[PDB]
């Protein structure tokens, strides 16, 4: 099937019509999304069957057909872009300066852009085009806008 | 039974729309992978 490096929608037919449940990244023969999108299930790519390879509910990540390949980081200074892929709408770059999730284990990048839940797994990029993490796992603040992390995996 | 469809190339766009704020938030991460606001 399709293995071209790039960005993809995650769809289901199990509900009314064709529903977009999230987004992921294809890089070096491996597909990357968030755990809450697929819950570890197998995916189809036309006549192809993508099997889960690695997943961790706490990180809220999962890779298909091989180990996690993305190992770029928000450098804490430079702006970024959410390559938002919203349900039934064209891919759109949005440029933002991320804020910070302070936790007991350390500090994480955060973006306060409210897209529908089916946008989960859209990639966040640095100025060289490198994927520094995925969108869709954070918190809703008083303001009603969701704040998502910059969720990034460890390459082995 | 979930399937994937290509949506684009992964590229930095010069003069993309620039937006969103940069909040510093105290959060906790539970074993279920849910973030919550501390205070
Ligand atoms: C009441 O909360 C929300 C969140 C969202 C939302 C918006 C943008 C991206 C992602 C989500 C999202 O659902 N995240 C997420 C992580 N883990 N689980 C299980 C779900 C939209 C509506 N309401």
């Amino acid at each position: 099937g399709e293995t071209t490096d790039g960005v993809y929608r995650v769809m289901t037919r199990r509900l009314l019509g064709s529903t977009q449940v999230g987004v992921g990244v294809m890089q070096e023969g491996v597909f990357h999304t968030m755990w809450h999108v697929t819950k570890g299930a197998a995916l189809r790519s036309g006549e192809g069957r993508l099997d889960p390879y690695w997943g961790d509910v706490k990180q809220d990540l999962v890779s298909y057909c091989g180990p996690w390949k993305l190992d770029a980081a928000w450098d804490g200074l430079s702006e970024v872009q959410l390559l938002a892929v919203p349900p039934g709408e064209r891919a759109k770059n949005i440029q933002t300066l991320p804020g910070i999730f302070k936790t007991k284990d350390g500090d994480i990048g955060a973006v306060a852009l409210d897209y529908p839940a089916g946008t989960s797994g859209s990639p966040i990029l640095d100025k060289c085009g490198r994927v520094i993490g995925l969108y869709g796992n954070g918190v809703v603040i008083k303001n009603g806008s969701y704040v998502s992390a910059i969720t990034q995996g460890k390459r082995e | 039974d979930m399937y994937i469809e290509r949506a684009g190339d992964i590229t930095w766009e010069k003069d993309a729309e620039v937006t969103g704020n940069s909040p510093r938030l105290d959060v906790a991460l539970d074993e279920s992978g849910d973030f919550s606001l501390v205070e």
